[PDB]
């Protein structure tokens, strides 16, 4: 079987 | 519980045109329903999409390794996963299936509705037809439209609005991708 | 050209109620979720997983930076809540009924947020849980949610159906009505 990839969200800038 | 809520939302988009001709990817960020910053394909770097996102596309778009790896998500992730999907996705093909009867019993030469009922197909681009002896009825068809079951089918009900008369046929021709050619379920006119 | 296809990974988090989703979508239809109790993949189909394999614990990773995410602008919105959006409900059969012949309800809920809604299915106002199932939240390119309720069921004339539908835009649990004729 193939593998289905994940995007991945960013980490947003805090403060 | 009346305590307020707060809901994030991140989508990671791919639109294929003409297969995997053509890709355009889309990172989206959003807040309740508001989408705040989103990374575009064919842009090539964030973009703020309402004040909040600004501090984020700047952010981000400082980082060289970060934006490369989202200019390569066309292929890496889109074209992949469509590669990997396709067999059981793309490909799926379901038969319609195709029920008529008229929605009320009635003696003839009283108006009536002709009910086409097609299920369980996949996917869902489809053609439904009225005919009256052959002839294509392009007046008093009611439709549903296109229903999402959930579970990968979809059903449409078609309706024609017709008085119904000794000798006629009526006949509802289904097009679709899973057929090689149309698909034809007569009613003859009849009383009840 | 119009598209010929879409595939969405959609993510959520909500505070307070710390819920978190992922799924695969695809021209609209699940391809599958991560179980985020279980850590595990569910195929919204079983066959899909003889094609295809996720790994279903970096999506857990993926929440806690859409929770940490939703944490920073929600203070940067100055704690902004939701607006509740009420759903459409609609009840429709899979199949056209026959008597005693099984078939299929459907409990179609759509349009709404925040995703977070009880359904109930009642026989003659009675709840019903035997073979009822239900998709998760499904994303909306308007950024609504759907989710679907099945109840198989063996029609009668003897028998009446509600979707009971409770969600914080109602004023009123929704009932949506499926009788024989």
């Amino acid at each position: 079987v193939s593998k289905m990839r994940m995007a991945t969200p960013l980490l947003m800038q805090a403060g | 519980d009346t305590r307020p809520r707060f809901l994030e939302q991140v989508k990671h988009e791919c639109h294929f045109f003409n297969g995997t001709e053509r890709v355009r990817f889309l990172d989206r960020y959003f807040y309740h329903q508001e989408e705040y910053v989103r990374f575009d394909s064919d842009v090539g770097e964030y973009r703020a999409v309402t004040e909040l996102g600004r501090p984020d596309a700047e952010y981000w778009n400082s980082q060289k390794d970060l934006l490369e790896q989202k200019r390569a998500a066309v292929d890496t992730y889109c074209r992949h996963n469509y590669g990997v999907g396709e067999s059981f996705t793309v490909q799926r093909r379901v038969y319609p299936e195709v029920t008529v009867y008229p929605a009320k019993t009635q003696p003839l030469q009283h108006h009536n509705l002709l009910v086409c009922s097609v299920n369980g197909f996949y996917p869902g681009s489809i053609e439904v037809r009225w005919f009256r002896n052959g002839q294509e009825e392009k007046t008093g068809v009611v439709s549903t439209g296109l229903i999402q079951n959930g579970d990968w089918t979809f059903q449409t009900l078609v309706m024609l609005e017709t008085v119904p008369r000794s000798g006629e046929v009526y006949t509802c021709q289904v097009e679709h991708p899973s057929l090689t050619s149309p698909l034809t379920v007569e009613w003859r006119a009849r009383s009840e | 050209i119009k598209e010929e296809h879409v595939i969405i990974q959609a993510e959520f988090y909500l505070n307070p109620d710390q819920s978190g989703e992922f799924m695969f979508d695809f021209d609209g239809d699940e391809i599958f979720h991560v179980d985020m109790a279980k850590k595990e993949t569910v195929w919204r189909l079983e066959e899909f997983g003889r094609f295809a394999s996720f790994e279903a614990q970096g999506a857990l990773a993926n929440i806690a930076v859409d929770k940490a995410n939703l944490e920073i602008m929600t203070k940067r919105s100055n704690y902004t809540p939701i607006t509740n959006v009420p759903p459409e409900v609609t009840v429709l059969t899979n199949s056209p009924v026959e008597l005693r012949e099984p078939n299929v309800l459907i409990c179609f809920i759509d349009k709404f947020t925040p995703p977070v809604v009880n359904v109930t299915w009642l026989r003659n106002g009675k709840p019903v849980t035997t073979g009822v199932s239900e998709t998760v939240f499904l994303p909306r390119e308007d950024h609504l949610f759907r989710k679907f309720h099945y109840l198989p069921f063996l029609p009668s004339t003897e028998d009446v159906y509600d979707c009971r539908v409770e969600h914080w835009g109602l004023d009123e649990p929704l009932l949506k009505h499926w009788e024989f004729d």
